C-alpha cells in the first residue's frame, strides 16, 4: 500500500495566500491537489 | 539553573567604572546578501 501524498500538477496554483504561506486546499483555475491523508503535515517550512 | 547552583559577574559593579578603555567582547559578523533588479518572467502562467 502507499498514502496518497501531496503534490501540485503545475506552479500556478501559487496565486491566492495570506500571511506568509500559499493557499490551496483540493482546487485551481485549471489543475487540482491531492490531500495528504497521513498527518504528516509538518513539511514545506516557511 | 536546572538542579545546579551557579553565579555570574558583570561589567557595570564597582570595578570597571568610569574607565576610558576599550569595551571587550566585541565581535564583527558579515553576511554576504545578493541583489536582483528584476528578472522577466519566463513562463506564461504567472500572468494569469
Amino acid at each position: 500500500e502507499a498514502y496518497p501524498p501531496l503534490c501540485s500538477s503545475d506552479a500556478a496554483m501559487l496565486r491566492t495566500a495570506h500571511a506568509g504561506e500559499t493557499g490551496a486546499d483540493e482546487v485551481h483555475l485549471a489543475q487540482y491537489l491531492i490531500r495528504d491523508a497521513s498527518p504528516l503535515r509538518g513539511c514545506l517550512p516557511l | 539553573v536546572g538542579d545546579k547552583l551557579v553565579f555570574l559577574e558583570a561589567l557595570e559593579r564597582r570595578v570597571y567604572q568610569a574607565t576610558r578603555v576599550a569595551y571587550p567582547l566585541i565581535g564583527n559578523i558579515d553576511i554576504t546578501f545578493i541583489m536582483p533588479m528584476g528578472v522577466f518572467q519566463a513562463n506564461s502562467m504567472d500572468r494569469y
